[PDB]
């Protein structure tokens, strides 16, 4: 069971907190541009995720031109990051 | 189902007994003697740190905002321990339908552990440094997904059990020569304090050092293997531990030998320099199964 | 904004093409979002405190609107199954679909953002884009005009000319008058959709050309009625004749091109035995004329806006089609009687 | 040379990692078109069946036999 | 049928959440995520129970575009906090 | 579509199409009925002749007709408390 | 010297040695033949279901 | 709905446990006529109610295949069956050495 | 024990109540982790290996993590208790009672609904799927492919080029 | 594949006997010509049914992604 496996880890993690809790008795907007680019790149990663699991039944010649195409534009988005990104 | 407890209790001991390795092996690097007084070779000290911090050490919170601060270590320890479940090993506990997707997911959610700690403190003084620590982890997870896919596109599906079978004669270090170099650096971003560094505070140590062993094992699946042998589980168990231990030495090697890269120039190593390199190798790894027949 | 500004403007042009040439319901959702990410930068441009307020109001009222469309797309998976933009099938799905389209075109209960968004643009070039964006969701309505319940589409047309015919009366801001001129004309748009699909797209051809001529006449900077007042005597006097001609055509008057859509809207509606609804359309059309009537008194009357400062140097604006299109906007009554068939 | 020889050693000196970003990614497009090996990989991808093969009714057919091993149809045996 | 009855009720709660505003502006973008989350469950179940194979890719594409509006509209939120002190629906100048 | 696609095709939108693999749709037997009925212009615009075939297609995806049928059996099985009830499985 | 470092490594050759062996040796007690079947896709899932039907009653994996 | 009779088809269905059937791919070569005719019937007519008569011959021929291996050369078959179940789902990996003992005994027969 | 998905759907709505109500972006942000993580179980139970984990990777480990920045960038106001505030508790109690009243009607099978569709029981009929496919099984088992949908790949790549260029120009 | 269809007939026959036992007195349900209005092709049917009785067998057959043995 996956449900039994996950819940056992969290319940033991909660118990460790109580041990320390119960027993003893006596600005800058330049960071934002980095965070946004993380999200926009990971969505291109999300489109490029199926590649090892997808390419099994589909035609290779039709895929080859389209598979590289996403990575090329992923570099063009980084090419726009070279024309003055900032001090970061 | 008793094996889950046989993968938490010896693992919590492994994070505890790291304190010996993290300052004795690091000690001989710096020509200093580590643990010696406490035990015969200092074996009593790792368990002695637990009695010091858990029971006697009291709490003094900054504000304690109802649910938070006493919820962040649960997310820290919980996500670090659940990463052990999808691990292939000789035999995995409850094998997932897809392996590595679960591995990348629980590591991306492990970013919250350093996020909720920044929200725990009421002061503005701490949160600016806290967000900077998020930036060290969030940025390298972009490339971590790319370098993973290039190894997978060479051979095997997302399942971690198939990654052992594909390494029958030769290691994956040789075909993925520049990609193996990346996993030595990219893993150190997740609070290892080697290229960049930022009661319940003691619980974060038990979670952060747990991820260090986790990245050592995960590198020894994607790149190391040597032999499988389904008939003999004895030969695999000993040979896997030695390979993982050698990578643990290299993790403590960077911590002692090399200074911090600066936060600004961490975004010059990655993004400016690594992201054009990783994607160019990803472009190369798309063509490889098409140029020569290599499909699982 | 150098070369890439044209590329940003090109993605709005390309964005509508995705909506135009489509068979998949998720493809038009992509097409709408192509406009969402590309209008906001031109809405900002110079970065102003009024521009920040307008762009956020433009986003929140429109992004939530398109999210209601995606629900109707997913009901088309639960019911009827197929992913085709031919029919809506379910009456349950149509209620959320038509209201999502009303958030962009119907306007009768969703006008609230328009007078604030149109005023909030610092540039005259951004005024054209909002009158051009209305072409995009009209292509969707032309595809799925059957099956949708007429009882809650014609209410979006009747009430819109009422609120459009009253909402411009207490406004002196030139951008605000044109904002409620949209809602007033959008009532005529959402009336031909139940009664004969043709001439509904020709209503756009008349409207978009008429509005694009209007804002290009305001290339000589004017934002209020009093700022457009000082134009006859101090500035170019012959230019205000074309402003007069375009404003007269904006309201329903026969010797001008703007009466020619109003012909077929009533004509096709009267064929479907309905008399009580087109009567209400004609009386409310008088209220629309009143805004243009007061704005023609900046061109006809003296009004005393002389001022000490005077311009001697010749004005050189952009003016893309500010010479060819007003000639079609002033007179096309004799030119286009059989042209209803040519469009669709 | 004005751009071939001049803009090569300067690229290796100033920003040396950018050389690899154009060379490796560039050759990744060139190689799968010119090298005669890509045509073999496409055949094995189509030959490996995902679902069960369908049987057709026999009425004057060539290169079609029984399920037993016989010279019929294509049947891939490329490289061992 | 039975499972769809609860998530449609969950969709209406997220719909009202978009239409409701009290001081804070951040709730709307949080509700936009929830609306797309509720649509994701509704889309998946229809293709999973009634098999399609080809159409199972469509919610994966929907997952990508859900984040596009929840980032490019989310970027505009920060621009409000640059011009003004803090993000408020109560703080608007346009008429 | 307001503007149709010519020469080049980019669809794969409607149900019962050339699938990614050889595997077919769950409602493919009922999917073929709706396509074969509404291929002519005077069938869906009229929407009277294809009434029988669409209801069977509606029965496949929603399963509402079978749900109400199984509801009556499960209720009557629960109704037979302290009474004669069939048991074999 | 290494004689101080090696006990720190040898203790890691026991604690990390557990999860590998404990997952493998449990298949002797749970299953008949020291093997656990992997699901992946319905093809292998159906074979697991029919094996229990082929005279096994409670057992999922059983020979003959 | 009109369902089939309670007696149905095939007396004592299936030989034994799984993986045993997956171990031998010789089931494709020997006895193919009943398997292909059932396949040809079912794709033409999707209903199981009509082509169940051909399916009766499939299960009967299935027993005929396994009985021939149990009579002659049983020792290499049992050893190959123990090899495939000891491992996970390799099927042919790390069992090719024991596969050499198989087929060689079967080669004496046709 | 009988139901698997139906219990998770109640917790899904339970997390969503803090959105119609206004408990500040801190506690309101916490709702998407609760509703999202449980929301994966609703997707996973009927199938979908890849698509079920995409919520964890993007919606949970990407979307809301960026939203973690913006809460600190704009409107932080030091996190407060969501019980002392007026009308917030009133919106929360009315939000749950709209769904929890329907939970009581689930018993004795049939429940009253605003929609025309009936709910009934549907426990074994909740999945409503046979075995069918075996090797390379499930419609979501091969969920995404670059083939056939070639046009979709171009526009998604185009839209993600816009985002990087535009957001850089605003600031 | 035959083993799938052999089970589907046997599961339906047990359901037919239960319908005849439960519906006798008040309800006018005859159970004829099935749920389908066309009644010519006949789909999976027992994908949603699979016998309502005995939950221990129903939970293992329906859920495959959960646990996954």
């Amino acid at each position: 069971n996956l449900m039994l496996a996950l819940l056992t880890n969290f319940t033991l993690a909660t118990l460790l907190v109580i041990i320390a809790f119960w027993l003893p008795q006596l600005f800058s907007m330049k960071f934002f541009l980095v965070a946004i680019t993380f999200l926009l790149f990971d969505l291109e990663i999300a489109l490029l995720l199926p590649l090892p699991w997808a390419s099994q039944t589909a035609n290779l010649n039709t895929m080859l031109t389209m598979a590289l195409f996403l990575i090329i534009l992923l570099a063009v988005s980084l090419a726009y990051e070279w024309t003055q990104k900032g001090l970061e | 189902m008793i094996n889950i407890l046989m993968l938490i209790i010896p693992i919590l001991l492994a994070v505890a007994f790291l304190t010996l390795v993290e300052r004795k092996v690091l000690g001989y690097m710096q020509l200093r003697k580590g643990p010696n007084v406490v035990g015969p070779y200092g074996l009593l000290q790792p368990i002695a740190d637990a009695i010091k911090l858990f029971i006697k050490e009291p709490l003094r919170p900054a504000t304690s905002s109802a649910s938070m601060f006493i919820l962040a270590p649960i997310m820290a320890l919980g996500l670090a321990l659940t990463m052990w479940i999808p691990l292939p090993m000789p035999y995995p506990l409850i094998n997932m339908n897809l392996g590595v997707l679960f591995m990348l997911a629980m590591s991306s959610l492990a970013v919250y552990s350093i996020l909720w700690s920044g929200w725990a403190s009421n002061s503005k003084y701490a949160l600016i440094g806290a967000l900077r620590a998020v930036a060290q982890t969030i940025s390298y997870e972009v490339t971590l997904a790319i370098i993973l896919l290039s190894v997978l596109l060479m051979s095997g599906s997302f399942t971690l059990s198939t990654l052992i079978t594909t390494q029958e004669q030769m290691w994956l270090i040789l075909p993925a020569w520049p990609l193996a170099m990346m996993w030595f650096i990219s893993t150190l971003a997740e609070t290892n304090r080697a290229p960049f560094d930022l009661g319940p505070f003691a619980l974060f140590f038990m979670a952060e050092y747990a991820n260090i062993i986790m990245m050592n094992i995960f590198t020894a699946i994607l790149f190391l293997g040597t032999s499988h042998n389904p008939h003999m589980p004895e030969l695999y168990t000993i040979n896997f531990t030695i390979k993982s231990l050698l990578l643990t030495m290299s993790f403590l090697w960077i911590r002692a030998s090399y200074p911090r890269f600066r936060y600004d120039q961490l975004m010059h190593l990655l993004w400016k320099n690594f992201l054009p390199l990783t994607l160019a190798l990803c472009m190369w790894h798309v063509s490889l199964p098409i140029l020569t027949s290599g499909i699982p | 904004n150098p070369i890439i500004f044209i590329i940003i403007l090109l993605t709005i042009m390309l964005g509508t093409i995705i909506v135009m040439i489509s068979s998949h319901w998720l493809l038009v959702w992509i097409g709408f979002e192509m406009n969402m990410l590309a209008i906001i930068p031109i809405m900002m441009k110079n970065h102003n405190p009024r521009a920040t307020e307008a762009s956020t109001k433009y986003f929140l009222t429109q992004s939530t609107a398109s999210m209601l469309l995606m629900m109707a797309v997913i009901i088309n998976l639960m019911f009827s199954g197929q992913w085709t933009v031919m029919k809506l099938f379910n009456p349950m799905a149509s209620m959320l679909m038509t209201m999502a389209l009303a958030m962009k075109l119907g306007m009768a209960p969703f006008h609230f953002w328009v007078p604030e968004v149109t005023q909030g643009i610092p540039l005259s070039s951004g005024l054209i884009l909002l009158t051009w964006q209305k072409l995009a969701p009209m292509s969707v309505l032309y595809q799925i005009f059957p099956s949708i319940n007429l009882n809650l589409i014609l209410t979006l047309s009747v009430l819109s000319i009422l609120i459009g015919g009253w909402g411009g009366l207490n406004q002196t801001q030139l951008r605000k008058i044109m904002a409620y001129s949209s809602i007033a004309h959008m009532g005529w748009m959402t009336a031909v959709l139940p009664y004969n699909p043709t001439m509904t797209l020709l209503n756009l051809i008349i409207y978009i050309i008429m509005t694009s001529t209007m804002f290009t006449m305001f290339m000589a900077n004017s934002t209020t009625t009093t700022l457009s007042l000082s134009h006859t005597w101090n500035k170019t006097p012959i230019m205000t004749v074309l402003i007069l001609a375009t404003l007269l055509s904006m309201g329903g008057l026969p010797p001008l091109s703007g009466f020619m859509p109003k012909w077929m809207i009533i004509q096709e509606m009267t064929k479907n035995n309905s008399i009580i609804l087109p009567t209400f359309m004609a009386i409310t059309a008088l209220l629309n004329l009143y805004f243009y009537m007061r704005l023609t008194y900046s061109t006809t009357l003296t009004m005393f806006p002389s001022t000490n400062n005077m311009k001697m140097k010749w004005q050189f604006p952009l003016m893309k089609k500010m010479t060819f299109l007003p000639t079609m906007v002033v007179l096309s009554t004799m030119m286009l009687p059989l042209t209803p068939m040519l469009s669709v | 040379a004005e751009r071939v020889a001049a803009f090569l050693k300067n690229v290796w000196a100033k920003e040396p990692v950018l050389v690899a970003s154009f060379a490796i990614a560039g050759l990744a497009v060139i190689l799968p078109t010119l090298s005669p090996y890509t045509k073999y990989s496409l055949m094995i991808n189509x030959x490996x069946x995902x679902x069960x093969x369908x049987x057709x009714x026999x009425x004057x057919x060539x290169x079609x036999x029984x399920x037993x091993x016989x010279x019929x149809x294509x049947x891939x045996x490329x490289x061992x | 049928s039975m499972v769809y009855m609860n998530i449609m009720m969950a969709f209406t709660v997220s719909l009202v959440g978009l239409l409701m505003y009290r001081s804070h502006l951040m709730s709307s973008l949080l509700c936009l995520e929830g609306m797309m989350l509720s649509l994701f469950v509704m889309a998946a179940l229809t293709i999973l129970n009634s098999h399609f194979t080809l159409a199972s890719m469509m919610p994966i594409i929907l997952l990508v575009f859900a984040a596009c509006e929840a980032a490019l509209g989310l970027s505009l939120l920060v621009m409000v906090s640059n011009t003004y002190g803090t993000d408020y629906v109560q703080n608007l100048n346009l008429l | 579509q307001k503007r149709l696609g010519v020469d080049l095709d980019r669809w794969m939108t409607i149900q019962s199409a050339e699938q990614p693999h050889k595997i077919p749709s769950r409602c493919h037997a009922f999917e073929k009925e709706w396509i074969e009925c509404a291929h002519g212009i005077g069938s869906i615009r009229a929407e009277k002749e294809c009434k029988i075939e669409f209801e069977d297609f509606r029965e496949c995806l929603l399963r509402q007709k079978t749900m109400k049928r199984l509801h009556a059996i499960r209720r009557q099985r629960e109704k037979l408390i302290k009474e004669g009830k069939y048991t074999p499985p | 010297m290494w004689f101080e470092v090696l006990p720190g490594i040898a203790v890691m050759g026991v604690c990390l040695f557990i999860p590998g062996m404990a997952t493998a040796r449990i298949h002797r007690f749970s299953n008949g033949g020291k093997e656990k079947r992997v699901a992946h896709y319905p093809y292998q899932w159906y074979l697991m279901e029919r094996d229990r039907r082929v005279s096994g009653v409670n057992r999922s994996y059983v020979s003959k | 709905e009109l369902p089939s009779l309670e007696d149905l088809k095939v007396q004592e269905v299936k030989v034994s446990s799984s993986v045993l059937k997956a171990a031998a791919h010789h089931y494709g070569a020997q006895c193919d006529k009943p398997n292909k005719e059932f396949m040809l019937c079912r794709w033409e007519e999707k209903d199981p109610r009509r082509c169940l008569e051909e399916g009766k011959l499939v299960n009967q021929c299935a027993l005929e295949f396994f009985r021939q291996i149990k009579r002659h050369c049983a020792e290499p078959f049992t050893e190959y069956w123990t090899c495939i179940d000891y491992s996970g789902l390799q099927l042919f990996r790390r069992c090719r050495k024991q596969q050499a003992q198989f087929d060689e005994c079967v080669l004496d027969k046709x | 024990m009988l139901y698997i998905v139906f219990i998770l759907s109640v917790i899904f709505v339970m997390g969503f109540v803090g959105f119609s109500s206004k408990p500040s972006p801190i506690y309101g942000g916490l709702g998407l982790i609760v509703s999202g993580g449980v929301g994966c179980g609703i997707v996973l139970n009927f199938g979908g290996s890849f698509l079920g984990l995409m919520v964890f990777l993007i919606y949970l480990g990407g979307m809301m993590v960026v939203f973690g920045y913006t809460t600190a960038m704009a409107t932080e106001q030091y996190p407060e208790i969501w019980l002392s505030n007026k009308a917030v508790l009133g919106a929360f109690v009315t939000g749950l009672l709209m769904e929890f009243f329907m939970v009581y009607y689930v018993l004795k099978d049939k429940e009253v609904e605003v929609v025309f569709e009936f709910n009934g029981l549907g426990d074994w009929v909740i999945y409503d799927t046979g075995d069918s496919g075996f090797f390379s099984e499930e419609a979501m088992g091969i969920a995404a492919l670059y083939s056939y949908g070639t046009w979709l790949v171009i526009v998604t790549g185009w839209s993600l080029l816009i985002g990087v260029v535009v957001i850089m120009e605003i600031t | 594949l035959q083993a799938e269809k052999d089970r589907r007939v046997l599961q339906m026959l047990r359901e037919n006997l239960e319908e005849e036992a439960t519906v006798m007195k008040d309800x006018x349900x005859x159970x004829x010509x099935x749920x389908x209005x066309x009644x010519x092709x006949x789909x999976x049917x027992x994908x949603x049914x699979x016998x309502x009785x005995x939950x221990x067998x129903x939970x293992x057959x329906x859920x495959x992604x959960x646990x996954x043995x």
